[PDB]
């Protein structure tokens, strides 16, 4: 076990964005 | 009509007989690096003139 | 009407820039009364003093061991030519370790690590007749109507 | 920048607007002469004067400077 | 852009500004003379430990004068020790005149400058004075220059 | 996200001595590094670079890439063919999409402003003052990073829609100096920042119209 | 003492993008 | 551009660097510190180093380096450098670690 | 008498990174320091050291 004090998750960002898929009825 | 269509300047002395003026120039690039760099590109000038009567 | 915008790219080098910061040396010498040096040129010494150190350099010269490249500095004039060299008389800024950018008249880029052979107008050439220590680090560019190309230097 | 010589002001002959450029990556910039007060130094020709675009001379003159200078020598 | 010159000229001194490197964890086995060539027989917890140059030994470093850890005017057994490892600096010679500019230097018993005729090594840098009946050089040190052998 | 980086050196002898006129060479040489950084920003967009993963905007493989007839062919203008493409990029951006997007933006090259600039038969208002009026809503510019796409003379169209939430660039830390840090006679000053490049979340909203 | 010098200097430009 | 392009040594190459520790610019894996493909590296070319051994007795300070296929310091390698050892010589838990010094290729 | 010596090194980015994710590296690196010093002050007591008599 050589790794480093950070974790990935400590110096990650998530947009405050979702994207949804369209289905138009007709 | 010389002096009514180009434009006119009155920047000498009276007893002046030449002048001059200059031009520069520049240079330089860029990279990505890391945190740990000791090597980075660098950048410089330069410099012309011309002469007149 | 409809706007436009346009786009340009500065140069990458000039002959004689020293080409990043990684550990160089630069010293200074004098440049003996004989024939003037073109930046971006090796240069030989011919005499060195005893009391301290102090260098006589002047042009390579055939069969001769070069010392360092000549690099751009304050103390510089304009030969007739619009070339910029160093004069007869005077102090040189003489780069002995490190990358820097150097004059060259070969038509092929090449590759990393191999050796350097220069001329005897002190000009790098892919096929020279002079053997050196240093080594090729890879740029290759062209200012105008310049041809230029890195080269890393190992102290002597 | 701009010179006025109009014939009823009294003010004909002397600069109206000043371009100021002091640098530290802002633009240069235009200035109404009513804020620019413009402080001169010592009296000259107005030969000199006019060729020096309106302004004085050092009061460090060539003979105060080598006179200054070869103190040291001495 | 351009490198200072340092004016002192003695032995055991460094002659330049330029790159250098000096080793100060060391410690000494007998006694050392500034302005010798010096060599490693062994390591102990991360110190090296240096002696005077025998015959057939490879140099490593050169002593380093300094005015605070050497009171004596030498190095002493015992004591903590400065060594160059890269630079140029003013050596003892028993040459009588000055070598080929940018030569190999060949070293003598006691770490004293004796040859100009070496393989690979350490170079002249171009300085010949004259101490005590002696003279003195000027080499330039480089870190891998001499490897141990086998 | 990357970061970037140069440095400059200036000398003691170089900073004392003056000159008659100008900004002072200090000046000029730190003027140089900014330009050089957004230089390489606007060439990270518009360029990619294939050994940090990046990916340009005329290279990405999920867009919709249009072949065309020349508009100019040795001298020959063409100005119907131009229109009916550019017609055609935007209805393939509105019916690729469903109706969830509508084309905004046109980027053409400059030395093609001649061709919309004709006179229509037999009439008086030009073929671009009639695109704009059956198509109001929509902006159209020139960009010169256009006038060669692929490095041998390739020329190319852009229609898209300008929206923060299909794409954008980030830049997280600005343009800055560093301190000198002295050495014998002369001085050393590194300059740094940071960018991403381009990224599309939704690739359905670009048509590029190549071989123009 | 005779030649004077031009107070303005052009500056070669390098567009942005 | 100028950027150099690196990747992990091979049989018949010729090493130019080591790569060192960075808690910023590393990505943690298999308990690990790793440079991950398309990505800024830090390669070291002068001074002192740790770097990882396969051998099983101390090495003599001076002498040359050899290496292994796989960039690791082995007593009876096959790729040939230029390098020396430092006189380093430790064991972290279960891991070996040798200290060599680099100069400039 | 005798002297003790050791040093460490941090870079900008590590130092941004720690202050944002609320626990540094530099505090950690000068307590290794301090902590190696006093080792080897107790080790050079209790166990000496030949070469230095």
């Amino acid at each position: 076990a050589t790794m480093g004090i950070w974790t990935a998750q400590e110096l990650h960002r998530i947009k405050s964005q979702s994207y949804e898929e369209d289905y138009p009825v007709g | 009509s010389a002096l009514r269509v180009f434009p006119v300047t009155t920047e000498l002395s009276p007893t002046d007989k030449t002048f001059e003026y200059m031009t520069f120039d520049k240079v330089g690039t860029a990279q990505i690096i890391a945190d740990y760099t000791d090597d980075l590109p660098l950048v410089d000038a330069l410099g012309t003139s011309e002469f007149g009567k | 009407q409809i706007n436009a915008s346009y786009q340009r790219d500065m140069a990458i080098a000039l002959p004689g820039m020293v080409a990043d910061t990684s550990k160089y040396n630069i010293d200074g010498a004098c440049v003996v009364n004989e024939g003037d040096v073109l930046v971006g040129a090796a240069v030989q010494v011919v005499q060195a003093q005893a009391v301290d150190g102090h260098k006589l350099v002047k042009a390579l010269t055939t069969g001769t061991t070069p010392y360092g490249v000549a690099i751009r500095s304050h103390w510089q004039t304009v030969n007739a030519q619009n070339q910029m060299i160093y004069e007869d008389g005077g102090a040189i800024n003489v780069m002995t370790s490190g990358r820097v950018w150097m004059l060259s008249k070969s038509t092929e880029a090449p590759t990393f690590g191999s050796a350097v052979k220069l001329d005897v107008d002190g000009q790098e050439k892919s096929d020279g007749t002079i053997e050196t220590t240093w080594t090729y680090a890879g740029g290759w560019t062209k200012y105008k109507d310049i041809q230029l190309v890195e080269v890393q230097l190992h102290q002597l | 920048e701009k010179r006025v010589t109009n014939a009823r002001s009294p003010r004909y002959g002397e600069p109206e607007i000043y371009k100021v450029s002091p640098g530290d990556n802002i633009q240069p910039y235009l200035i109404h002469h009513t804020r620019i007060f413009i402080a001169d130094g010592e009296r000259v020709t107005p030969q000199m004067r006019k060729q020096n675009q309106g302004w004085g001379a050092s009061v460090l003159n060539k003979s105060l400077i080598d006179a200054i200078c070869d103190y040291d020598y001495c | 852009y351009e490198n200072l010159f340092l004016r002192p000229a003695c032995p055991g001194n460094i002659s330049d500004t330029s790159t250098y490197n000096i080793d100060g964890a060391c410690v000494a086995q007998g006694d050392i003379g500034f302005g010798s060539a010096v060599q490693v027989v062994g390591i102990v917890d991360g110190v090296k430990v240096v002696a005077a140059l025998p015959d057939g030994g490879t140099p490593y470093g050169i002593a380093f004068r300094s005015q605070y850890e050497h009171l004596s005017g030498k190095i002493l057994d015992g004591e903590v020790c400065n060594v160059v490892s890269h630079g140029r600096v003013w050596t003892l010679t028993s040459l009588g005149e000055a070598p080929s500019l940018f030569s190999k230097l060949q070293f003598g018993s006691g770490g004293v400058v004796t040859g100009g005729s070496g393989s690979a090594g350490w170079t002249f840098a171009g300085g010949f004075v004259k101490h005590e009946d002696g003279y003195i050089i000027e080499v330039q040190v480089k870190q891998n220059a001499f490897i141990a052998p086998p | 996200v990357f970061r970037l980086g140069n440095a400059y050196l200036i000398s003691i002898d170089e900073i004392k001595a003056g000159q008659a006129t100008g900004r002072p060479l200090s000046t000029r040489k730190a003027s140089a590094c900014q330009l050089a950084h957004d230089q390489l920003v606007n060439r990270l967009v518009f360029k990619g670079s294939a050994p940090h993963k990046i990916v340009s905007v005329f290279n990405h493989p999920n867009i919709t890439k249009i072949t065309s007839g020349k508009w100019i062919d040795a001298s020959t203008m063409k100005p119907e063919t131009a229109e009916a493409e550019l017609t055609q990029a935007i209805e393939t951006i509105e019916t690729i999409t469903r109706g969830q997007h509508r084309a905004t933006n046109i980027l053409i090259p400059p030395s093609m402003r001649k061709v919309l600039a004709i006179r229509m038969p037999e009439t008086t208002m030009s073929y671009l003052d009639y695109f704009k009026s059956q198509n109001s809503g929509i902006e159209i510019d020139s960009i010169a990073e256009l006038e060669d796409i692929d490095g041998a003379g390739t020329k190319g169209v852009l229609v898209y829609e300008k929206n923060p939430m299909n794409m954008s660039i980030e830049i997280p830390e600005a343009f800055n100096m560093l301190p000198a840090q002295p050495k014998d006679l002369h001085f050393k000053v590194p300059c740094t920042s940071k960018c991403t490049g381009l990224t599309i979340y939704r690739p359905m909203t670009i048509v590029l119209i190549t071989g123009v």
